[PDB]
């Protein structure tokens, strides 16, 4: 705090056509480490790079929609003088201080907006358009590494979204694949209600667990297997269904305790926890070995480390990562 | 003061049909003037993509400014003749150039902007001293992202006439640019420019174009609406739109409506080509990660 | 000249303790107008009452010091009989012909008492100890209110003390301000060099002005306004700076001329007599509207009026005042 | 002649040790002297501050003027006993006093005056018939601002004993509150009793009060400082000190160190207290212009 080097005085260091300045998008891309801003900046490669070492994305072609859209909100144009090629401006999102180098592209996708898709994607659910809740589900789990986001809490919720997703594909996942197996012999049964037990491990909203085990609960009655049965019929009445269901599942526990065997041993532990093998449809316990999606969290069982994901659909099983990255924050 | 005024005026903000009509009803005071006024009136027909009134109507015998006019006619109306009239053009330039012909100057550096040659365009308006020129440099220099040198050249327009309709132009042009706030400065020179002569869709989209970089979509959506019901076609409202739509969280359905809808804008603004070249790069990388 | 009323003879007009006289430190109050005496007589609500209708003082705080420093200077002390409570002497200036009615207190602070600060003031400026400089130029000021002077030229030199308390404050003021800003934006370095041009107007002694100069032609050479950047260089050579400077200075000028254009257009007029406002620092141009502080002069936009000024610390904007009062001449 | 001249004298202008060590020699030639003498002996232990030999040595067997000495001995050591020693003092002044016992009379009106009661001490006084008390009424009109009755007490020492040191003190005390010519009256009379006697602290500030009342500062300046040098603890040295730094320009921290110093004087002097309450007078206003 004396005069400073304020005060003090330094060294001052035919017709050609000008050479071009950087362009805007490359300051969005010099400037930035968030896949969504060299995508907006129309650096696909860079961006590419980015969503490949932090969330292991090696099959970009199911982000063929994302990438085009993006890419189109990311330029205004203006006409200056007629008759000739038409301006463009480049609305960056920290505009009040972007100045010539520090620019940063607008935000056109928030973390809001993806959580009020969750909700289409319930109701999807819920009235059984399975294959249609997927895709929409898909959508905002291959969207969410496109947000930006301010805060550690809105990470936070980032990545439970993409949780909730992963939980839903799967599971929705398995109630297909159990729809589309023959229900003919004996052996193909007990397949069939072990996989509609899996389903009930999904962590899902109450309203659809409640029908996940009403699902489970058919099966195992019908199977004969009224020990198993009875606890899907106890967990389904705790979730506090509706009246008639309530006295639908009351009239099957109380005929399961009056004969509270099980017919056949099925591979499925009630008092052990698992995850879902996403390709396999079968149970992986906590202890055993396990590869996972980077980015969603879906499990696979040792086989498919290096395959695509059939989750995120776009992903390299057990590949390991950086981490999903959205923010400012996570560049200290 | 200039007699020519609002005939000028009316071109530069795009409202050509103004233009054209103020043109046929000015007084013929000299034959100097008589030559700008039709000038213009040929640019608007240009403008207006009224190819054939140009060619049909600017004879052998017509004023050199007007050869100049019909040159560009020529350029814009017959696609297959435009790498030889370039070439022309280039032969031209390279022999001997009328210096003082500014009308032949922003008529060459218009074809070679459009032949995507701003080298050749700014070395032609360079040995122009108007103020047109200078404004066409001005844009030359934002488009090659250096906001430096325009700064410069609309500081010369500056100096020369603050009031003048291309200084306002330029110094919204600039101001877009520069962003911060700037960016209200150029909203009002647009409205105010609006609101004096009438709303074009050069000024609508212009003045939409600060709301956005300001991140104030909503308040540019009545301006592209009304932009759009003056004209379907206008290419500009339509990729402004695609932004503000999704910046407005609406359904994809709407951004591929507008990129459907612009594919018939039939008025040549690069962003299809662009975007289909965009699909390439995605489609050639794609394989990059897994070669099928 | 008669015999007169000189001689014409006239009408002549338990134990009980005598009641007090009037105490010498009271004949002082009744005997003078000005803030200092009654300040040594220890009447401190008389002497607040004075400052304020004269000067415009209303938040005394800072005034602690001084009044009590003061108050201690009052009194002499002598033991008259051994055993007993001493006694006090009360000095005064006009002792010679005091009386018991008429008495005024001695003087303690004379104006060149303050004029030799000033000098230290100046060193402190010079080498750059700005937080040090503003409080011995504030004490200064403050002190001018506390004198007792004889003639109309000292009246006048006591308020040109005043004045130069007041341009430096506020000059510093600014330089302190300046290097508190941030200059990453352009937009913000732009508002540096506007700063560093109005500290360009303070009234200085040409040593410092040749400091403030060569701040300012860094920063207009930095920023590229080189046209303005060149009537710097012409008037810090003007004032005649040392050699080396001289020759620094006549380098960036030739390098000027050779370029003499502005980059940008600042909120600065060269040919426009302005004055600081001393809280915003914003210039308010001759003409516009102010309000002062009516003692120091401090200018400041009329926002502010009513509020503290920033520069005596102790006064009220835009307060209407009988004026400084530190002479008997002014009491006719 | 008085054979106790040299011991009042030397307790009167402040030299209390050689008052001391003069009553220890002097010979007994009477009872009534030999009273006398301790009274002055006694007096001057307390001006020293050794109430404790005042107090263990004046017995319930000792005389009357003794009793008196001890009274003001009791009040001047034990604090918490004032109230009730004062309480007890107006019960026998109401009651009966001797009014020939002039020493008691002084006992009385020293305890009052400490107990800020002037009324009190003049009622006291008026009662007796003596040199000092005269001479302590001339000190008390003297605060009380009364300098009209404070000069005909005095007139009536100059007709009964012009030389004598207690009417020479109250000249000076009289003189040094009437100011103008005679200031220099008062200085020469505390010169000429500290070139007869000994320059002690009383004589050192006192003919300092009589440059500063004439603004001879710098003349003061010594007389202060060899006060100083004799004992760093009188706190008429450290006021006058105060004041004569100020008037020589010297920098506030020597005004502020004589503050400090002044809290340690251990001689209760009244100024740190009134400084105080200018403090807290000070703050109380600041409030009044700006409560906050």
């Amino acid at each position: 705090e004396g005069w400073g080097e304020d005060a003090e005085l330094q060294l001052p260091p035919f017709f050609v056509p000008p050479t071009k300045g950087t362009s805007p998008t490359q300051i969005w891309c010099n400037n930035s480490q968030l896949p969504v801003d060299h995508i907006l900046a129309g650096s696909f490669e860079t961006a590419m790079r980015l969503l490949h070492d932090q969330v292991g994305v090696i099959q970009f072609g199911p982000y063929k929609q994302l990438f085009l859209q993006t890419y189109a909100r990311g330029r205004t144009t203006y006409q200056a003088l007629p008759c000739l090629p038409s301006m463009y401006g480049y609305p960056n999102r920290n505009w009040k201080d972007a100045g010539l180098k520090n620019g940063v592209p607008a935000v056109g996708l928030k973390l809001n907006d993806l959580i009020q898709r969750l909700q289409l994607c319930y109701q999807l659910t819920t009235v059984g358009k399975f294959e249609e809740a997927v895709e929409k589900f898909r959508s905002i789990l291959l969207s969410v590494p496109l947000l930006v986001v301010d805060n550690k809490q809105e990470i936070a919720e980032a990545q439970q979204l993409i949780t909730i997703c992963r939980e839903y594909i799967v599971g929705l996942s398995v109630e297909t694949e159990r729809k589309k197996l023959p229900k003919e012999t004996l052996e193909q049964q007990k397949r069939i209600c072990e996989m509609a037990a899996y389903f009930t491990h999904s962590n899902l909203q109450p309203v659809h667990m409640i029908l996940v085990l009403r699902t489970a609960l058919n099966l195992f009655f019908k199977l004969k297997n009224f020990k198993t049965a009875a606890t899907f019929a106890r967990r389904l009445l705790e979730l506090g269904p509706k009246p008639e269901v309530a006295q639908q599942t009351r009239k099957i526990l109380s005929a399961c305790e009056k004969n509270p065997t099980d017919a056949y041993q099925l591979n499925y532990d009630m008092h052990n926890p698992f995850d879902i093998c996403a390709a396999s449809y079968r149970p992986i316990y906590r202890g055993k070995p396990v590869e996972k999606c980077p980015l969603s969290g879906a499990c696979y069982s040792p086989e498919f480390k290096g395959q695509i994901c059939r989750v995120t659909t776009v992903t390299e099983i057990g590949k390991d990562v950086i981490g999903l990255r959205i923010s400012p924050l996570q560049f200290r | 003061v200039d007699e020519l005024f609002d005939v000028k005026n009316a071109f530069y903000i795009g409202s050509y049909q103004q233009c054209i009509n103020e043109a046929q009803r000015v007084k013929l005071s000299s034959p100097e003037r008589d030559v700008e006024r039709d000038v213009f009136l040929y640019r608007a027909y240009l403008a207006q993509r009224k190819f054939g009134v140009v060619l049909d109507e600017i004879k052998p015998s017509s004023a050199p400014e007007l050869q100049a006019v019909r040159m560009f006619a020529d350029y814009l109306a017959h696609e297959s003749r435009r790498d030889s009239i370039v070439a022309e053009l280039d032969r031209e330039m390279s022999r001997s150039v009328d210096v003082t012909n500014t009308t032949f100057l922003l008529m060459a550096a218009s074809i070679y902007l459009h032949d995507q040659n701003p080298d050749a365009a700014l070395r032609a308006l360079h040995q122009g001293d108007s103020l047109e020129c200078t404004a066409m440099t001005v844009q030359i220099l934002l488009k090659l992202d250096r906001l430096d040198l325009a700064r410069k050249e609309l500081k010369r327009m500056q100096d020369l006439d603050e009031d003048a309709t291309l200084t306002q132009l330029a110094t919204a042009w600039v101001s877009l640019a520069t962003g911060g706030e700037k960016l209200q400065d150029a909203y009002y020179i647009f409205q105010e420019m609006a609101d004096k002569c009438s709303p074009t869709l050069l000024l609508l989209n212009g003045q939409a174009a600060c709301h956005m970089a300001q991140g104030r979509w909503e308040a540019a959506e009545g301006l592209l609406q009304e932009a759009l019901d003056k004209d379907s076609g206008y290419p500009e409202t339509l990729v402004n739109l695609i932004v503000l739509s999704q910046h407005l969280g609406k359904p994809p359905e709407v951004t591929n409506r507008y990129l459907s809808q612009l594919k018939d804008a039939h008025r040549s603004h690069p962003f299809i080509k662009e975007y289909q070249a965009k699909e390439n790069d995605f489609d050639r990388l794609v394989l990059q990660y897994a070669p099928s």
